[PDB]
RNA sequence: AAACUUUCAACAACGGAUCUCUUGGUUCUCGCAUCGAUGAAGAACGCAGCGAAAUGCGAUACGUAAUAUGAAUUGCAGAUAUUCGUGAAUCAUCGAAUCUUUGAACGCACAUUGCGCCCUCUGGUAUUCCGGAGGGCAUGCCUGUUUGAGCGUCGU
RNA sequence: UAACGAGAUUCCCACUGUCCCUAUCUACUAUCUAGCGAAACCACAGCCAAGGGAACGGGCUUGGCAGAAUCAGCGGGGAAAG
RNA sequence: UGCUGUAAAGCUGGGUCGAACGGCCUCUAGUGCAGAUCUUGGUGGUAGUAGCAAAUAUUCAAAUGAGAACUUUGAAGACUGAAGUGGGGAAAGGUUCCAUGUCAACAGCAGUUGGACAUGGGUUAGUCGAUCCUAAGAGAUGGGGAAGCUCCGUUUCAACGUGCUUGAUUUUUCAGGCCAACCAUCGAAAGGGAAUCCGGUUAAAAUUCCGGAACUUGGAUAUGGAUUCUUCACGGCAACGUAACUGAAUGUGGAGACGUCGGCGUGAGCCCUGGGAGGAGUUAUCUUUUCUUCUUAACAGCUUAUCACCCUGGAAUUGGUUUAUCCGGAGAUGGGGUCUUAUGGCUGGAAGAGCGCGGUAAUUUUGCCGCGUCCGGUGCGCUUACGACGGUCCUUGAAAAUCCACAGGAAGGAAUAGUUUUCAUGCCAAGUCGUACUCAUAACCGCAGCAGGUCUCCAAGGUUAACAGCCUCUAGUUGAUAGAAUAAUGUAGAUAAGGGAAGUCGGCAAAAUAGAUCCGUAACUUCGGGAUAAGGAUUGGCUCUAAGGAUCGGUAACGAUCAACUUAGAACUGGUACGGACAAGGGGAAUCUGACUGUCUAAUUAAAACAUAGCAUUG
RNA sequence: AAUAGGGUGAAGCCAGAGGAAACUCUGGUGGAGGCUCGUAGCGGUUCUGACGUGCAAAUCGAUCGUCGAAUUUGGGUAUAGG
RNA sequence: GCGAGAGACCGAUAGCGAACAAGUACAGUGAUGGAAAGAUGAAAAGAACUUUGAAAAGAGAGUGAAAAAGUACGUGAAAUUG
């Protein structure tokens, strides 16, 4: 079996020198340099990856277009589905219930 | 003779503590406006561990009252706090596990930990693993207050001085036999170099004042006076006592 | 082991070359030359070893300006040009 | 190593440079003492000492 | 009796004593006062028609100018090099220059020939991006200039 | 005191050249040759017995004796060398 | 060659030689050697002596040459045996690399050979590194010590921005506004990190050259598209989709970014294998035969997924479900969808390349031509990557540069007009240093071409539990002074009648045991062990028998097709052999001692010594 | 950054059996441990083997301890002569 | 340091470590340590040419006052050797 060299200096194998077996049009089989893998971005509030994401090394969402990098949402690319309908909901039923805070406090204030 | 190994630990060299791990100093918050009138809430973001010690750390985010920021605050969590409780630090601040309270606000027999010494300096007194602070009594027109500490003792502290009511998190730590020399290593692993330890009666006379002779044996009593000098502090340092406790102390 | 088979693991270098001096003194992890004491601003010497300033002092170099003074201090640190003669 | 610095590169030029025999042509000179190059230097006997 | 060994003599070896010398050393005396931010001493790397050293020198590189002098240099080669002459050779003399990369070493850094910024000129369709040339940007302190701070403080 | 031990020790079973009691076989040496070629050590040297003697001599005194050049071994002596 | 003197010494004949030297009267001293384990240099005996014996091993012929055990070529015999004597690197060396010449010295024999000697040649990058970031740490600065060299401080008791944005104005001046918590700098050729692949090419360089095909960053800028009269786009119930599809200060989030072990799943490379088409080998006889070629990069488009999520619906006769037991009224099963693209498929790249055959041009530089390069299977295989899970800790397993996103709503924007280079295409540029070679039984360090030492990647067939041992293919070596003999004594290795530790301080050394299956296993015990206790039986070859599966097709309890190596039993058979080489525990009864695993006297001590968990005391 | 192949078989989980109950028993599954046999690796017990003017100023042969952690190891970094 | 003149000084193992390409060659991680080594002849006239040899070299010849001066070069002792 045909066996195979480092294509670069570096001599061990570290996390950023693995490499891949790969055969070639001429018939050879070489080692490839493999790049680390990306990881996927997560939500902001419970930390789930995000759906509509691209997985991307970080350098490398400056070059993809912005529908790869978010959801038409608010809140898209930075907090999920569900996390996102829990934000709007807590914010509606407080703000109601400080209402009826006020409301009833004046009442209080004027039954005395 | 040679510099022993009590003397040696000073210079700082391999007996500094191992830091690269740590989550950050837990304090309190500073005393700010709203502390010393009223009271702040914050949220509990994250409780985890911060190795080297026995208690876990709470995360703690508090809004900046001056500018359009978030603060986060590293506490020492009580027993009972978990991730998303509201969090309440001030003189006004309810009697409630996890709030942060001046100790004249809280009633004879409160429980308390991260207490303060003095006024301000974000917490000295009860912080390690099962520990607390309890409060004794009240001196209103002093503005004192008296608690009783983990070992024992009873001191005076200002009224003006914080704690967080409950108990520290992660007791009951000791009750386990740790069963290993692997066990210990892990453990200072990530505190200090203090383990293993040598026996002086185990040494040459250059290296210890309890080395050599045809027995291992220390030769002179153990017990040594507050004003020896380095070098010759080995042993019980001090001592009022020695042998056996028995009986009430 | 202490002889022959330790001597086999001496690959790592205490010292590199120095900007100032030259020697292979400079060392690499305190950042100072053991011969000349670079980056200190002054060279050092003791007079306990006459024979090291013999080997590193005024002459041992080129003197490329010393070199000179002594003749330009013979014709009075003259200024102009000669002048042809008549 | 293959890896060196600009600095140790130049040194090893300087070297080579030195480690060559007398030419020939010096020891026809008028009242000439060098007959060979007494400041040799081989790779494997004496090291460079960079 | 040979061989062998031993002693002497002759010649030849081995080796470098002896003798003769000496551009060196060593001591004494006489006279003089002249290193450096106008960048020293020292370091590195280069430079010749043919050179590795030593010696000299710095990309103007075994040297440029100038003054003096007056026919060489030389191991070989060779002038678009020279002889009753602005003329061979010359660290003879020396007052004008050149003086790489450094070094007290000065934009920052230096185990890197790593990285800025400012001005003038200039190349790529360019106040911004990329390139080239020249000139700049250290610290402590003094005098002065200018722009400022303080209910320290005067007056209105 | 279970378990553990290249720790110290006694006995038993198995096992055997440890022994009775030695023999035989192989490879590499040693050996001989061509080439190559050190070192330790060295007052001078080198056969014994007795004597006397710094009380255990290669030399001295009295005897025994005594014939070139040598090779492989050897460990009595050189109160051998370090 | 002699003479003189008791002597220290003086004189003279002969030879050699080449430039200075002596007697007498005095002066002066670094003034006389046999020794000092004296100093430096030189030279013997020993002595042609010790010795040049590890790493299986060499042989025939030709060529070259004055000369060949040792060079080159051919033939052969061997070995390393993929955990290499193979192919590369890091550290270190520094030209050892390559070609030509060449043998005085060196290569402890030799030498025509060489890592030797001499003369030349040789190292090509926007994409590989360095460079940049921070790590433990190192360290300037207002400062505080110190007689001082300097010490201390770096969140440092300090008036600490070589700030930035626009509206533009040219006037190189302004006008504002926004902030300054933090940030000197150094610190990794294995951590973090923008981007390149394949084929070919040299005597010696190549992810660097040539050919072709891409990518990244920085900049400029035009066309096309998209958007706007409902000003800053539409669609989908939703998860979310798309070629695009304003968004200042400020704030927040994600990535960078992370231990270790266990089995399971998938991919890739390798291994294995059927058919077919080429080539080689064998052919006494046989073998639809033994061997060999049949390949496909980065990149582009479309598609492809466990997990996760959304919609519907509403569950006990609880159901779904993994090798591993978790999940469900906090919404299961069922039905239908969304998403990440790790990985695979198809196409482009790309057959034009490479490979295998066949025919030619010819002393020729270098080619020129034709044909084929195809279709399947398999798995507790080996390695490696990824995935979904599970365990574990008084252990919970970096930082920063850098990039993106969101929140916010400043500001500016249409009516026959501004965008926006986060949509397509087009234009320009990418500096500096390193790059040869060795990486070791000869290129490093051990004084040396020293049996020592010195970090790491790739890894074929058979046997087997096995990456062990043993044999083999590719690749590589055949190096290590040689010849003739085979005494003693050695060193390394064997066997031995009968006895069986009588030897010896002592069973030291050796022997004996040994794999696997089945059987059987005591005291004692901290109940976990002891335990492979002890002690027995079996094992080859051949011919059979039985069991254990997958995929399709409607009492299918069935047929069809396919497929892997495990297990159990029986007959027969042999000089009773058979874990046939290899590989591979001796066991038992007790005492002293330390609980245990662990650690130390490098180079005479590994222990009962040190440590340890547990226990206690002290501040 | 590195670490064959086996043995044993801890919690947890499934099924069955017994019991009035409390509970108990059997078969699987699972894969724990400074557990164990044993390679690489790390170490260095014995022959008091070789060598002992060596291959070597500490090596060589066999035998041996350990081999998933208090494991082994590169590089960087810190501690400096009473 | 720069410029001079001298001596009852030393005479190449002496005198400075160095009379010479000496603080050189070389050693050590480093601070540092640190040698040996002068003389053909007036002049290279440094041996043309022939011959034996693969060559190094030899033998003739040649130059020189001398080769009893041949770049192993003034003289050329002793140990040691033919
Ligand atoms: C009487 N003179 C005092 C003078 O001694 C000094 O006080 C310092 C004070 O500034 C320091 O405190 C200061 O510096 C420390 C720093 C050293 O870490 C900081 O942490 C702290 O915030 C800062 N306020 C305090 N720690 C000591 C006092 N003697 O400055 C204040 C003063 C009043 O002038
Ligand atoms: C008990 N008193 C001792 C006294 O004996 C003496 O100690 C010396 C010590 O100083 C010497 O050491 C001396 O010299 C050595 C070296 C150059 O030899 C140096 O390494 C060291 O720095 C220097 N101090 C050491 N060689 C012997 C001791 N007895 O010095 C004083 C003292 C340390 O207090
Ligand atoms: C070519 N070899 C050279 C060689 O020149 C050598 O020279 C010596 C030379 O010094 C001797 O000459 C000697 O002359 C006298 C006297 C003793 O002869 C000595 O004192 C002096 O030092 C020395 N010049 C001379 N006789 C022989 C050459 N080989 O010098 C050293 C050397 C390397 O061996
Ligand atoms: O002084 C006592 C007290 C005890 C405790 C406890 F021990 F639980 F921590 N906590 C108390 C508290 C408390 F800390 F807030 F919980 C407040 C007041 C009294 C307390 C008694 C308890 C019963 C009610 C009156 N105070
Ligand atoms: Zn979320
Ligand atoms: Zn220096």
């Amino acid at each position: 079996a045909q066996r195979v060299t480092y294509r670069r200096r570096n001599p061990y194998n570290t996390r950023s020198n693995k490499i891949k077996v790969v055969k070639t049009p001429g018939g050879k089989l070489v080692a490839q340099h493999v790049k680390k893998a990306a990881s996927r971005v997560k939500c902001g509030d419970c930390g789930s990856a995000l759906a509509g994401i691209s997985t991307l090394r970080p350098r490398q969402y400056a070059q993809v277009s912005k529908t790869h990098k978010t959801v038409q949402r608010a809140y898209g690319g930075s907090r999920c589905a569900n996390c996102v309908k829990e934000r709007i909901v807590r914010a509606f039923l407080i703000e109601e219930q400080k209402i009826v805070k006020r409301v009833l406090k004046e009442q209080q204030d004027k039954e005395k | 003779g040679r510099v022993i190994r009590n003397q040696r630990k000073g210079a700082g060299s391999i007996f500094t503590s191992h830091t690269r791990l740590r989550k950050g100093a837990a304090k309190l918050r500073t005393l700010d406006y709203a502390e010393r009138h009223g009271y702040i809430r914050g949220v509990v973001k994250q409780i985890i561990h911060d190795p080297g010690r026995g208690a876990p750390l709470a995360k703690v985010a508090f809004r900046d009252p001056y500018k359009y920021k978030l603060r986060e605050e590293t506490f020492i969590a009580n027993e009972g706090v978990y991730t998303g409780q509201f969090i309440y630090a001030g003189k006004k601040a309810s009697l409630n596990v996890g709030n942060i309270l001046p100790l004249g606000a809280c009633p004879e027999g409160t429980i308390v930990s991260n207490v303060e010494e003095k006024v301000g300096d974000r917490g000295a007194l009860g912080r390690t693993s099962g520990n607390y602070v309890i409060i004794i009594g009240h001196n209103p027109d002093e503005n004192k207050t008296r608690v009783k500490l983990p070992s024992g003792a009873k001191k005076i502290i200002s009224s003006d001085a914080r704690g967080v009511i409950g108990v520290v998190a992660g007791g009951g730590r000791i009750d386990k036999p740790l069963l290993k020399a692997g066990r210990a290593f892990h453990k200072y692993k990530v505190k200090r170099n203090s383990w293993p330890k040598t026996r002086g009666v185990a040494m040459n006379p250059v290296d210890h004042p309890h080395g050599g002779g045809n027995h291992q044996h220390i030769g002179k009593a153990s017990t040594i006076s507050r004003g020896a000098v380095s070098g010759q502090k080995a042993g019980l340092i001090a001592a009022r006592r020695t042998g056996l406790l028995r009986g009430t102390q | 082991g202490k002889g022959t088979p330790s001597l086999g693991k001496r690959h790592n270098k205490s010292h590199t070359l120095c900007n100032r001096c030259g020697r292979r003194s400079f060392h690499v992890q305190k950042k100072t030359c053991s011969s000349c004491g670079y980056p200190a601003a002054k060279m050092r010497s003791h007079n306990w070893a006459l024979k090291a300033k013999r080997r590193r002092t005024t002459g041992t170099g080129r003197m490329a300006y010393l070199k000179h003074v002594t003749r330009r201090f013979k014709n009075g640190f003259q200024t102009g040009v000669a002048k042809a003669q008549t | 190593p293959s890896q060196k610095s600009f600095r140790t590169k130049q040194k090893l030029a300087k070297a080579q440079k030195q480690n060559r025999p007398l030419p020939q042509w010096i020891r026809l000179r008028t009242d000439n003492k060098i007959r060979y190059n007494a400041k040799r230097r081989h790779w494997r006997r004496t090291k460079l000492g960079i």
